[PDB]
Parts: C-alpha cells; structure tokens; sequence
C-alpha cells in the first residue's frame, strides 16, 4: 500500500553519484508516496528530482546540505499516528544508543532516520527502536545502497528494506529484507 | 580530407556565408554528428582537428550541443577508455569549458571525470589536477557547487591513496602539495568573495578534507586552518538555520577528528561553547550546551588530543559546567514549557552520566532534576496538548529507563 | 534595536567605557559574559579594517586597564584576540600588533596581571617569544620586503624594548639574527627608492637612539 | 605666524562638553591655520566646526571615535620639514617610552601627538622627543584644558602650550609655557 521511501546517504552527484539505474526506473513520480529525505542533497537538480518522485519530499536539511533551497531543517510526518522522524542527523554530536531514544522523544519522534559520521547506513533495533540509517541509497559513503519501502500501519512500521549490493550478478541487486516495528 | 581539406579551406574562405546556427552551420554541424552517430570511436577525430580549431569558430551554444552532446552520450555512458591523450583530449575541451564564450551540466561533466580517474598513478591527475584547478579560475557565478565534485574526486582518491603506500609513500608530497595546492586555491576561493552559502561550502571543504587530514595524520597544518574555519563560522555565517547546521558539524567535525589537544582546546572549546553562548536560538542551544560534555568523554575517540598523544578527556569540571550552563539556559528561560521538555530531556541525558559512570557528579543534582521536572511537571498546569504529551513522553521514559 | 551601521562600535566603546569602570571599581563577576559578547560584536558585526583598526585599538588597550580575568579567562582569550587578530588580513597594522601582543604578558605593567588569582605581571617567556615568532611569521610570509624592512628595523627597535625589558628568557642569536637579516636586506638588495634615502635617515636615528 | 593648534581630549559634547568660553572666542575661521585632531569627536557638527575653525583640519581618527565621518586614519602632516604626527594614539597598545619614539619611526613622524587612556594630557621632552598629550583641551578626561598654538620651524616646533586651568580667577584660565622642540 504505503510506499514510503526511507533514504539515506547521498550528496549528489557526489557521494552519490548518478542515480543507480534501478533506482532509475524505480523511482518514478508521484507513484511513490512520500519521501522521508535525511539531508545533504547536495544538489536542487536532485531536489527538483526528489519532487519528482512522489507526490511528496518530505524535507529535513543537512550538516553537508549547505543554505536552503527552502529547507525546512526538521520536520515530523504521521502516518498512522507512527511519529516517523527524520532529520539529516545533523542536531547530532553524539551517536550513543540513549542520545538516540531520547532525540527520539525530543522532537516528539519514535522512528529515527539519521545519516552518519562515517557515513552510517545501518539500522537495529536496540531498546525496541530502530535507530536507523537506511544510509547509502544512491551510492554514497562513509558496498550496499540502501533505502526501504515501507508501509507505516499506525505507530508500527513494518519496512522491506531493499539492500542494493554491487555483487557478481551483473546487477544492482536487491536483496529485501523485512524488518518489522513498533513504536511504543 | 573534408574538415581541413575542404572545409578549412572554406572556412577561411567562407566568413562569408558564416555561423552560430545557420544552415551551413547546421551543415557543419549535422556532419559533425555524423561520425557521431555513426561512431563508437569518436577519439580520432579529436585529433582531427581542423575540428579542433574549427570549434573557435563555432558560437558556445554549439559547442556545448555537440560537446556537450557528446559528453552527455559519454555520461549516457562513455564509449572507448584511456591513454594520456584522452586526458589531452579532455584538455582541450577543457579549455572549451572553462572558458570559450563565457566564464548546463557541468556538473555532470564533473562527474565522468570525477569517475573516470581511479585506475591510473598520481601523475595523471596531477596534471590535470593542476590544468583544472587553473581551469578554476573562468568562474564567478555557478560555482558553488561545481568545486566540489572535484574535491571529492581528489578526497576519494585520496583515501584510496591511503588505501595504497608502501611504494608510494609520496603521498605527503602529493598531499603536501595537494593540500597546499588546495589550500591556496582555497584560500583564493574565500576570497573570490563571490556567493551566499560560501561559508557554509568552504566549511564543508573545510571539514571534509581537514578530517581526512586527520584520519590521514598532518595535523601540522591543521590549527591554522582550523582558526581560519572558525573564522568563517564567526563572521560569514550568519543565518539561524545555516549556523545550525554549520554548528553541527564543527562540533562534530571536531567530533572525528581529535588532533589537538587540550591546548589548542582551551582556547577553542571556551570559543565553541562560546559562540554556541554567542547563539541565540534556545531549543537548540541548552541541548547542545549539555551535548558540550560529550567533548571530554570517555565515549569516545573525539575526546582525546594528539599533541599530547592519545586517549580520552579525562577530568569533570568542564563537564558539569557545561551541564550548569546548559542549565543556565534552563535558568533564563522564563518560558517554562519548553523548559519542561528539556528538563525532561536533561534527565534523558541524567540517565546517560548515570550510564556513563560520572564519577565526579553526585545524585545530589540527578535528585534535584528529577524534583524539579515534577514539581514543574505536576505543579502547574493549563489547557495543552503538551499535557497529554507529556504523559506520554512520562510513560515511555519510566519504562525506558529502567 | 537591529537598527544601525556603527553598532558594534559603539557599543563596544560603551561596554569598554563602562567594563573599565567595572575594572576599577571591582565587578568582575559579571564581567566575562559581557565581555564574551563585546568579543562577539567585534568577530561579527564589526566588519571595516578601519573600523575594525580602530576597535581592536580599544580591545586590547580596553583589556589593558582592566586586567580582571585571569589566564584562566585569558588562555581561551589571548589566543583567540590574537586569532582575529590573526584572521585579521591587513598587513602594516598586523605584525607590529603581534610583537606588540609580548607586552600583553609584560612586567610593564599593570595590564599583565589576573585577580581571579588576586594579583601582580605575567610573568613567563613563552607566549612572548610565539607571539613575536608569529611576528615574525607575517615577517615571513611577507614576501614583499620594503615594509618588511621598515618593519623588520620597526622590530628590532622593539627588540631594543625587550633588551630593556630584561627579557631573560630571550637570548641574543636571534637579536643577532634580525640586525643581521635588517642589514642583509637593507643593504643587499636596492633599487631606486625615496625610501633608500630614508632609511639611512631612519638608520641614523636609530643608531643614536639606541645607544 | 603658523597657528598651529594642537588638542587633544575631547568627544564633544561628551568627555568635554561645551566649547569653553574662550574657546569659544578663540577659534574663529580660516584664521587658525591648521588643526591637527587626535580623535574621539565624537560628533560630526563638532566636525564641521573643526573645518570651521581653519581652513584645515588636518585629521587622524580616534578609538573612541566610531565609523568615520570620512575619517583618514593617520597622515603625516610636513611643515617646514617636520613631519608633525598625530592620530588619536589608537595605534598603540604599550605606553611606554621606547614605544613612542618607535612609533615616530614606523610612520615617519618625528612629534608624537597622542591622547591617553587615563586620557593623558601630559607632554615631556624624553629622548629629545616630545611625546606628547596635549590631552583635555576642551574638557575631556581620563582640571587643564590645555591645546597649543604652535609655530613649527622646520623640524623644530616650538610650542607656547597654553593651559587652561580653572582657578578662583573666575576664568578659564590661560597660562602660556613654551617648550622648544627640535625634530632629529
């Protein structure tokens, strides 16, 4: 139902560089149905791109996204009455798992989507919260690409990420696994 | 045979039915693509180059719609690969590029180029690392965003680099060089006084290759650069959001990078937290000014300070004062609400010292925050929201705290 | 009252007029905030290299009356003042202040001291000799030496200060090292100038003057 | 012959406030010949009365003086071939004598004038150089007002400082010394 990108690490056409081919076909417009963005586009081409997507970019800036095309720095979405966060992450000085939870209560969130340091791309559950950096999406950095669809049923998310690995299968090659949530 | 040979010949006696886009342009033109198309092996003919001189006489717009046609067919995906010539080639384009009308996806030029590069030694890129820098110089308006690519092309390559000596080990000179190299154009960037956003880039920069010169090892050159970063934080940032942003990465620039010491720290953190006190954006500000004790840390390898030569910030008094002035913030707020959230928020970050063995910190404080947020909590109310929220927010600590 | 060009001036001329007299008649407590913000309205919305000539004229010569803080208060300070002083980019100006910072630590005088540890000169070297090695350092990336000459005897009569000062720490090989670097360029290199018949006048005083 | 006025310490109609009587009286237009103004109008109609009083006001900013009406920071000024050196003394950062005598050097003057911080009005002949505050000269502070007519004679100045003092005299109280002066 809900196709809810959750995107990370970017920074195009730097540290992502082109959109991957199969994001390429993927991402067609308005089809999709938000995009939770976590910042450093760097790029308005992208940004007009990241409109072109779905009928929504849903826009939080970020700590290597310089001024504002028209940025709105955080930002809260609902779906169901999940508060699913994101931010680039920037507000960040501390990646340690109880800064997580209580950023999580912060801002009134209970999913958190950041980007890393080192360029995190990596989610887990850790105090039934997913601390997640869906991260590298497009091809960028501190290999596996990654970004999810996501239905969002009420507090509780239930995502597919799709992991995209370069892999001797000629492809970008999607492995999906799921990974079931709940916010508390 | 045609393109001097007839066509040359022509051209230099035809002025006279002459271009931009004219029908004999377009001939020009039309013919032009037709190896093109045809092709798959359009290298030769940038050696033709009747060709070559020929595109002096082509307007800017043409010369991006096939150049640029082909360079967009190239990014559509490049055709044939590699010798020194084609980084010629490149060249002499290049010099189309940079200048050859005016000082359009560059950017995306940016990007084959920025590919292209790993296979090969140092050299290359120096070269043209060196030609496309002085190419850098056409500009004064799309720019921002058009450096870096390049940086990155150099910074990936450059950890890669790092990824590679035993052999070479000219890597300092490659990067001493670089860096300087980099700097100095660098430092003509600022100046090319030119943009909003320049701050915000040039920091980024800043950032990007300073903490590689971190991972990397030359802190050396580091202080300096450092000043002059904070520099730009002081005078040329000046936007509530940009300096959020901006901020945040100083802090956490700093944050991965841990080269000074203490010494260069006194002086800097005082400033940090001092321009973070130089703020004036509350939310922001006090959650930040209790993060500030995060700096002598224990978690992590942040905290720590090379020049005195390894390990983390030991000793609490800056740390609780940051928490006291983080309170200081609580203390003038007047507005209580918002004060409320955050002390709840403090006592989130209680919980962390509380986890992180804060040896120093006595309960005494832990005690009266937690009296505090509910005497403030319970104590008063009104018609919000915020009071069934807080609840919530009640509900969810206790159990998440254990 | 956002209000203003001449803002950061002013008021700064007012937080002197008023932090000194804060200086002379004891309040202190309050002082390192304001101060901190009177620092800030000289980073940010100061902005002229007159305006900016002027100002830090009174910052230092402000934090010259007053003495109040320590080093503690100081160590984040000093190398900070210093910094903008340092991220300042006007060249005459900029040196003869860095050799001039030396006297920031100075026996002379009253400036040099802290009551946050209650009382008398900033007594050590090191700093000094940095700040005239940084001194030096715009010196060094002078590059264009007429001023630098001019500068470099400048500093040397400054030399003769700290000659005077007892400045123990300070040993002679580079007094040696800057006569002799004066005389190297000052003869070793000429080319048409009013400036090569001033010199000599300048030479003349000085050598007098010296002693 | 040359009316040269000298003053120093003012900020007007600030740390001296009025144009005292004889001030008043005695500054008529054109008729003084130069103004040599160390600093700190603060006022511009103060300026303009500078102006008013000379045909030059020969000009060299203070810092306790803000922006700049039009303000040139120091210039020298040569009569006869003294170079006559003012600036409001905002250059300095260490009254202390070799400075001084230094400082003449640096900017190619040989006759120091400065106001002090104690708002000095205070001139001594040291090292053959006058260095020199002709300080309150209006009403300023850190009682003489004091400024001089000077008459410079090549390199040599000879100053009749005159002091206005208040006294029981029940006047501003002129007192003339002169002091002589030669330029090395």
């Amino acid at each position: 139902a809900f196709l809810i990108l959750v995107i990370g690490n970017l920074h195009i056409p730097d540290r992502a560089l082109d959109i991957p081919p199969k994001f390429k076909k993927l991402l067609s417009p308005g089809k999709i149905s938000q995009t939770l963005c976590l910042g450093n586009l760097t790029d308005r081409a992208t940004y007009d791109y990241l409109r072109s997507i779905s009928p929504d970019l849903k826009i939080v800036r970020g700590r290597m996204d310089v001024e504002a095309t028209s940025l709105p720095l955080m930002q809260v979405v609902t779906h169901g009455s999940l508060r699913i966060g994101f931010l680039e992450g920037f507000t960040l000085v501390s990646e340690e798992p109880d800064v997580l939870l209580a950023e999580a209560n912060k801002l009134d969130v209970d999913v958190l989507c950041w980007a890393g340091g080192s360029h995190r791309f990596e989610c887990f559950e850790y105090m039934d919260k997913f601390f997640v950096n869906p991260g590298s999406a497009t091809g960028a950095f501190t290999v596996v690409p990654s970004f999810c669809l996501m239905d969002v049923q009420g507090i509780s998310l239930t995502l597919y990420v799709y992991q995209l690995r370069k892999d001797e299968n000629g492809t970008e090659n999607v492995a999906v696994e799921k990974v079931t949530y709940t916010k508390p | 045979g045609i393109l001097a040979y007839a066509l040359a010949k022509v051209k230099e006696h035809a002025n006279s039915a002459d271009l931009h886009s004219q029908p004999a342009q377009q001939s020009l033109l039309s013919l032009l693509q037709s190896p093109l198309r045809r092709y798959v092996s359009i290298f030769t003919a940038l050696s033709l180059p009747t060709y070559v001189s020929l595109f002096q006489a082509q307007t800017y717009p043409t010369r991006r719609a096939i150049a640029g046609e082909i360079v967009r067919t190239l990014l559509k995906n490049q055709t044939l690969i590699s010798t020194p010539a084609h980084l010629e080639n490149v060249l002499e384009i290049l010099k189309v590029l940079i200048k050859e009308g005016s000082q359009m996806e560059e950017q995306g030029w940016l990007a084959r180029l920025v590919h292209l590069i790993h296979s090969d030694d140092n050299d290359t890129q120096f070269r043209l690392l060196q030609m496309t820098r002085k190419a850098y110089a056409e500009g004064n308006e799309r720019i921002r965003t058009t450096t870096p690519p390049l940086i990155t092309a150099g910074l990936k390559l450059a950890r890669r680099f790092k990824a590679r000596e035993h052999y070479d080990d000219n890597w300092s000179s490659q990067s001493s060089s670089l860096f300087k190299f980099l700097h100095s154009a660098i430092s003509t960037l600022y100046t090319r006084v030119n943009g909003p956003g320049v701050a915000d880039l040039c920091l980024r920069l800043f950032c990007s290759c300073g903490q590689v010169a971190d991972m990397t090892e030359f802190e050396e050159v580091a202080y300096e650069f450092f000043a002059q970063a904070f520099t730009v934080y002081e005078e040329s940032i000046s936007d509530s959001k940009a300096q959020f942003q901006a901020v945040c990465v100083i802090a956490s620039a700093l944050h991965r990078t841990r080269n000074f010491g203490r010494e260069n720290y006194d002086t800097l953190i005082t400033k940090c937290a001092q321009h973070a006190s130089k703020l004036l954006r509350k939310p922001d500000q006090c959650r930040a000014v209790y993060l500030a004790s995060h700096l002598w840390w224990a978690t992590p390898i942040a905290a720590r300070g090379e020049t005195e030569d390894t390990e983390l910030y030991r000793d609490g008094k800056r740390v609780l004062e940051c928490l006291q002035r983080a309170l200081r913030v609580a203390d003038s707020c007047m507005e209580t609400a918002t004060s409320i959230e955050l002390f709840v928020e403090i006592l989130d970050r209680y919980v962390y010292y509380f986890d992180q063995r804060n040896e120093s910190v006595t309960t005494k404080y832990l005690n009266g925050l937690i009296e505090l947020i509910h005497s403030n909590l319970a104590g008063n109310q009104q018609d919000s929201a915020s009071v069934e929220a807080s609840r919530k927010h009640f509900i969810q600590t206790l159990e998440m705290i254990q």
